[PDB]
């Protein structure tokens, strides 16, 4: 049971209490990722267009 | 000093930064104008402070804050709300329609549209900071743009401010106070994607704070607004240290220092008390021992988990109000000797502790009493990972049907996002049990 | 209506109970994987306690205590009274036992060794038993080197405690046996006492000079029906029952089963679940708890009791099913979810 | 500001429709003229959902309606709020539809879809953000079915990303005006199958059951079954018509209540149901009792025979919010073995503080229940037991239909009913 770095001011107090010792993506890689289901949305809906003209 | 931009995500993370920039400027005396009287540097000042609001010439305190929704109707609550004066219009951005409770329409289809937008408007508080510490980001699990557009927005700004902190404050989906059933989907699709962005995150579980508020409030049916008059004064206590003057996570890096150990594993938890009701006649004065004890009662925390039965590998207790470090310490020798309280082997068996004298602000008119002391305990317990395993189960029952898939096929993603991203939660729970069972 | 789930089909004991609520008419029975129920007669290993008490408006019971394997373990309860105040390394009623991990993989090998010298030494009985839970293998030995060098054998954890070289012997036969008393504990933590225990008697004769031949030493109801030629000649099915052993300390011992054994094992059962209440009680949390334990003894020919191990998932003797079913719902299911004497329970009272 | 678009195609589409705008005009204080003369804000928060607002705050509804014949939509221009719709929103030939599909579809149909489409595209332009359709038609006649299914198909094409609505009233024996109705009900529901995302299946034999058995009606009428229509119709669109949070937009809704692409067909329930013992309370739990039974649905396919997918309930008026978990989670727990295991908290409630017109507090129930698929029987058999004889078919090949394009509805249908009975195990 030990205190250590205790630091005071004036709104308060800060310390600590040891009890015992131890034993990404690239912007242009999501671009793509955006892009990329960005395309796979077109082709639905190019396929949904296909579907109706016929 | 150094700043702290505060980004808030669909309408949770609108609606919990509007409760807590309210009980920031209730704290530091601000008025719903902008203008504080105590603050003598007039347009300007590096204090405490000054990490949350900057400063217009004409006296006003402007949060350093961004509020984004796919669709406008929460955020036209801010535009004229009771704190309509704090903001400027550029830093409230809302769209036209939301993303239907589906991940893949507020990551992809709607993500991809906005962000651009939306990074600007950060770059403008950016260019405001001297020496910016990193952000503060709110948002929902279940929600579409929560979860969306929140997991491409941490993308982005690891891109764009790599060597800056980023710190989460997430909403858990609890049944009791929704009505989107594929929010298990929008929670781990979320998570899987933002892991390796986010250095420490704060859930709170819908459910956990439901149930504070019937228990210890008497709000037989609470409403989001109770809720997040609660969550807000969580986050207070959280963000306290970053607000006051003080030698306890006086940045956002110290939240990962003193909380993460290991980077996967940073989702603390986090307890709080007391919680009294503001109708009763008149509560007595918990002492510190008695509070820091409820901080191991599994009924004060913001996830329903027993701790017990887990592995801690840190652990703060944040007081505020009339507490010295004589008692502190004396009530935690006597919880030792009542507790359950294992730490793994490679960790120092110990608390750090941080004192603020000011005690809790509470709301007039709200529902919680004015206490003379509260705790806040931070503590990394492998016990959380019972979250992981809910959601991660409501997952894999709907998923083994692919019920609802077509609804985030169709906005462009791909079927097997949802298999990576379940298998990078089932490594996560090994994680969890790796460190903790033995 | 309350609904339950079923999730060990081989417990004897819970199938009863099952079908006890169905008699009732006021408890239904759903899919093993339905969430929304009230009651869960869970599985034995790996019991999902995280899922449970989270589906609204539902108050949600499991019949195992989380947490409670550290007493129904051979090496956790070693490690467990070794290192708890509440029973401390000086307890008297559990045989002195050492955990010890086999080569292949803390310890206590040294710490164990110094014990066996000393009594090597001093001319005392220095007969011990090295056992596991991964058992039915167990063996019985005065040498050091056997007890050691069988536990390197295997791959799993034991256990070497002090074999009770003086037990005592029923009459006719000169016969070994052990007591099982069933306690259940409910979800407010009341330690509860079936009235009826079982001895598992060996039919064969004691002999101290041969623990070769594993049969009159061991009373376990499967090794005396599967290795014994006496099986079921003074008692059916080597199983004695309190009205019987009582009456046999009367015109022997002149004395009562309460007196010499029960006051003991009464108060065995209370240090044991006292002890670890703290870390298992689901007094404040979002689930329930209750469960069945099958605490076994042992009794020396001075009449003092032992305890043997700690049973998590037990079953019960033949005769006794019916009356200890019928009470699991009366005390620990009903007690949460009624329905619209003379208790067959002894309450250990005890401050919480 | 998410808009709604309002079409009503045919006889019984019309009228549905008529006593919809009705019905609904009355809760938001628009009287005939559409001058707006409530006393609650309620009334006006989400009143643009349904309402345009023209000069001297008059409310004009966002409805087209279309017909192939003048003599339903006399009535509505007569009728008691048929000078609340815009003059220009009537579209109408002269030559009618004959209860023939085929002459909705592909042939009278097809001379009138592109006037109507102008109108919709009106509408649309000065929509805010559209948030999608809604439309009211039968399937057993030929406008609403033929035409109705042609109009959705053309909206589709030109407003691919929104969402479509159909009130549909499914034929029945028992409530028949031509004995072609399998025919037209078969053809349309596979269009319904492709070009909807939401299907509230609204069938005439159950509307016939409640008037006759629950409401006492010795000879009920089309206006007496409409009376239930215009109720059910105000109560699942509550959510869309007031401020709520829970299913408040129609995408939200279709992404929680259809798992499946092409399991979009609902089962609309409401209560109570009272027979005129009228003045009575109605308890939470009685709401709840009643609302979940049977009797008070109007699918006609009792639920008991299948699995609900995901359920919806609208509760209005006010009463315990508290008491109103504690009944549905009661309801969820007493009969768990009527919802599917594999998809958690597919229950959910949504309160309303405006009653509707006459009640203290009313329940709509809606359900995506595995047992639709009875009612889809229904219809594939009474298809199939002309078909098989070619009966009738001159009226439809003499449109220019071929007998394979029949052969296919009829497999379409079949495999709609197979999807949905494996889903119930
Ligand atoms: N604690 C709390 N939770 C909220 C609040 N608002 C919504 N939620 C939760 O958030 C989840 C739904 O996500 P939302 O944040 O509402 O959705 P969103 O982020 O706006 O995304 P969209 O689908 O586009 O609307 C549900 O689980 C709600 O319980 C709030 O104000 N406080
Ligand atoms: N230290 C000791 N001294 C004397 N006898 C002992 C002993 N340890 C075990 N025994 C004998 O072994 C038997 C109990 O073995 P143990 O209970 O450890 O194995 P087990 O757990 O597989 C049987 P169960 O769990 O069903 O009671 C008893 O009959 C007892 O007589
Ligand atoms: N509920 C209800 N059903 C109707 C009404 N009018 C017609 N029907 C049913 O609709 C079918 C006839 O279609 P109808 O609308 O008259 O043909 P259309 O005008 O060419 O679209 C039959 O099944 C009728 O029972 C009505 O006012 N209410
Ligand atoms: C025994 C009562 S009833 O059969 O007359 N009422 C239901 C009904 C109403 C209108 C109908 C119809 C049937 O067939 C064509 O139009
Ligand atoms: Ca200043
Ligand atoms: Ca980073
Ligand atoms: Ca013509
Ligand atoms: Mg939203
Ligand atoms: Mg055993
Ligand atoms: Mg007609």
């Amino acid at each position: 049971m030990e205190v250590i770095e205790l630091n005071k001011c004036t709104s308060g107090q800060s310390f600590e209490v040891i009890l015992k010792p131890p034993s990404d993506p690239s912007l242009e890689e999501i671009q793509k990722k955006l892009e990329a289901a960005e395309e796979r949305r077109k082709y639905q809906e190019a396929e949904l267009l296909k579907h109706l003209a016929e | 000093m150094r700043e702290c931009i505060s980004i808030h995500v669909g309408q949770a993370g609108v609606q919990i930064g509007n409760a807590c920039w309210e009980l920031y400027c209730l704290e530091h005396g601000i008025q719903p104008d902008g203008q504080m009287p105590s603050d003598k540097t007039i347009g300007g000042g590096d204090d405490s402070f000054n990490t949350f609001f900057s400063e217009t010439g004409a006296g006003k305190h402007v949060p350093r804050a961004v509020f984004v929704d796919l669709e406008p109707t929460v955020i036209d609550e801010v535009r004229t709300g009771t704190y309509r004066q704090l903001f400027h219009p550029e830093q409230l951005i809302t769209g036209k329609e939301d993303a239907a409770n589906n991940y893949a329409r507020g990551h992809y289809t709607i993500g991809k549209e906005i962000i651009d937008l939306v990074l600007d408007r950060i770059r403008k508080l950016a260019d405001q900071c001297t020496g910016l510490q990193g952000f503060l980001v709110f948002h929902s699990f279940g929600g579409g743009t929560g979860s969306g557009f929140t997991s491409l927005l941490m993308e982005r700004l690891s891109v764009d401010y790599g060597k800056k902190s980023k710190l989460e404050f997430s909403i858990y989906p609890a049944p009791q106070v929704s009505t989107a059933v594929v929010e298990p989907y929008n929670s781990i699709l979320t998570t899987h994607t933002t892991l390796e962005h986010s250095d420490c995150a704060f859930m709170v579980d819908n459910e956990a704070i439901y149930d504070i508020c019937r228990r210890n409030l008497d709000i037989e049916r609470p409403t989001y607004t109770n809720l997040n008059r609660l969550i807000s004064q969580i986050v207070s206590s959280i963000t306290a240290s970053l607000r006051f003057d003080g030698a306890l996570n006086v940045d956002l890096t110290e939240f990962q220092t003193n909380l993460v150990p290991y980077p996967r594993i940073h989702f603390p938890l986090a307890t709080y008390a007391p919680v009294i009701s503001a109708e009763k006649a008149y509560h007595e004065q918990l002492s510190v021992a008695e509070i820091t004890n409820a901080c191991f009662e599994p009924a004060n925390q913001m996830v329903k988990c027993d701790p017990r039965h887990g592995k801690y590998m840190a652990c703060c207790l944040l007081y505020r109000g009339d507490v010295v470090p004589k008692d502190v310490n004396a009530a935690i020798a006597t919880i030792k000797t009542k507790r359950s309280i294992q730490f793994v082997d490679w960790c120092p068996t110990g608390f750090k502790v941080g004192i603020n004298y000011q005690p809790p602000t509470v709301v007039p008119g709200g529902d919680l009493a004015k206490v003379q002391r509260a705790v806040c305990m931070l503590s990394n317990t492998t016990a959380i990972a019972e979250a992981w395993a809910r959601l991660d189960h409501k997952f894999d029952l709907m998923y083994a049907k692919r019920a609802f898939v077509h609804w985030y096929v169709g906005e462009g993603m791909e079927e097997g996002e949802f298999s990576e991203a379940r298998e990078d939660m089932a490594a996560l729970e090994k994680d969890y049990e790796e460190v903790g069972v033995d | 209506m309350y609904t339950f789930v079923v999730r060990d089909e081989n417990s004897s004991v819970y199938a009863e109970v099952s079908r006890l609520l169905l008699a009732t008419g006021q408890w239904k029975r759903l899919r093993k994987d339905n969430p929304r129920f009230n009651l869960m007669l869970g599985e034995r290993n790996r019991l999902p306690f995280g899922r449970l008490g989270h589906e609204p408006g539902l108050v949600q019971l499991v019949n195992y205590y989380r947490g409670a394997d550290k007493l129904c373990r051979k090496a956790s309860l070693v490690k467990l009274i070794k290192t708890s105040p509440e029973l401390s390394e000086s307890c008297t009623w559990f045989p002195e036992s050492y955990v010890i991990y086999p080569t292949n993989l803390t310890d206590e090998r040294e710490v164990f060794l110094a014990a066996y010298n000393r009594r090597r030494e001093g001319r005392e009985g220095n007969v011990w038993i090295a056992k596991s839970s991964a058992g039915a293998g167990i063996l019985i030995s005065s040498e050091a080197s056997e007890l050691l060098d069988f536990i390197d054998e295997q791959g799993q954890v034991h256990v070497i405690q002090k074999y009770l070289e003086k037990p005592l012997l029923l009459e006719p036969g000169h016969r070994k046996f052990d007591i099982r008393s069933w306690v259940l504990v409910d979800h407010l933590y009341n330690i509860y006492l079936y009235r009826e225990g079982v001895l598992r008697t060996s039919s064969e004769p004691y002999n101290s000079a041969n623990f070769q031949d594993k049969t009159c030493h061991l009373t376990n109801h499967c090794i005396q029906k599967e290795y014994s030629k006496n099986y079921g000649r003074y008692e059916e099915g080597n199983e004695m029952f309190f009205e019987e052993f009582n009456q046999y300390l009367m015109d022997a011992l002149n004395t009562t089963l309460e007196n010499s054994i029960l006051l003991q094992i009464k108060h065995i059962i209370r240090s044991c679940l006292m002890c670890i209440e703290p870390a298992i009680s689901t007094k404040h949390l979002h689930y329930q708890s209750f469960q069945l334990f099958g605490f076994d003894f042992m009794v020396d020919e001075e009449l003092k009791v032992w305890l043997i191990e700690v049973n998590g998932a037990p079953a019960c003797a033949q005769k006794l099913y019916a009356e200890l079913c019928q009470g699991i719902v009366d005390v620990a299911i009903s007690s949460v979810f009624p329905l619209a004497p003379t208790s067959i329970f002894i309450k250990l009272h005890h401050h919480h | 500001m998410r808009e709604i678009v309002h079409i009503q195609a045919g006889q019984c589409g019309n009228q549905i429709g008529a006593k919809f705008w009705e019905v609904i005009s009355d809760e938001h204080g628009i009287d005939p003229t559409g001058s707006y003369h409530g006393d609650s804000d309620l009334q006006l928060e989400r009143i643009n959902v349904y309402y345009n607002e023209a000069t001297g705050n008059k409310y004009v509804p966002r409805a087209i309606l279309v017909d192939l014949e003048p003599g339903t939509m006399d009535s509505v221009r007569s009728g008691p709020f048929g000078q609340i719709f815009r003059p220009d929103n009537f579209v109408f030939g002269q030559s009618g539809a004959g209860n023939n599909w085929a002459k909705g579809h592909y042939t009278e149909g097809a001379e009138l879809v592109d006037s109507v489409l102008d109108v919709v595209r009106k509408e649309s332009e000065s929509c805010d953000c559209l948030q999608g359709f809604q439309l009211t038609h039968s399937l057993g006649g030929g406008t609403g079915s033929g035409m109705g299914t042609l109009l959705i198909s053309k909206i589709r094409e030109e407003y691919p990303d929104r969402i479509m609505n159909t009130f549909s009233v499914m034929p029945s024996p028992k409530v028949s005006d031509t004995v072609v109705e399998p025919y037209n009900a078969t053809l349309s529901v596979h269009q319904l199958v492709e070009n909807t995302d939401e299907t509230y299946c609204i069938d005439n034999e159950a509307l016939y059951d409640i008037c006759f058995r629950t409401l006492k009606l010795t000879t009920p009428t089309y206006g007496d079954l409409n009376h239930l229509v215009s109720a059910t119709m105000s109560g699942v669109t509550t959510c869309l018509r007031f401020p709520g949070q829970l299913n408040a937009d129609l995408r939200k809704l279709a992404v929680n209540m259809v798992p499946f692409p092409r399991l979009h067909f609902f089962m609309p329930g409401f209560a109570p149901l009272t027979s005129r013992q009228q003045y009575r309370a109605l308890t939470v739990p009685e709401l709840t009792q009643q609302m979940f039974d049977s009797k008070n649905m109007m699918a006609a396919c009792d639920p008991r025979h299948g699995r609900y997918l995901t359920v919806a309930a609208i509760f209005r008026g006010r009463m315990s919010m508290k008491e109103v978990d504690e009944q549905m989670l009661n309801v969820q727990n007493k009969n768990s073995s009527y919802f599917v295991e594999w998809i958690p908290n597919n229950v959910k409630t949504a309160v309303c503080d405006i009653p509707p017109r006459g009640l203290k507090m009313s329940a709509t129930f809606i359900g995506n229940s595995t047992a639709i698929q009875e009612l889809f029987k229904r219809i594939s058999e009474q298809f199939t037991a002309m078909f098989r004889r070619k009966a009738f078919l001159h009226w439809y090949t003499g449109e220019g239909m071929d007998e394979m394009e029949f052969t296919e509805a009829e497999s379409n249908m079949n495999d709609l009913v197979s999807e949905y009975q494996q889903y119930q195990d």
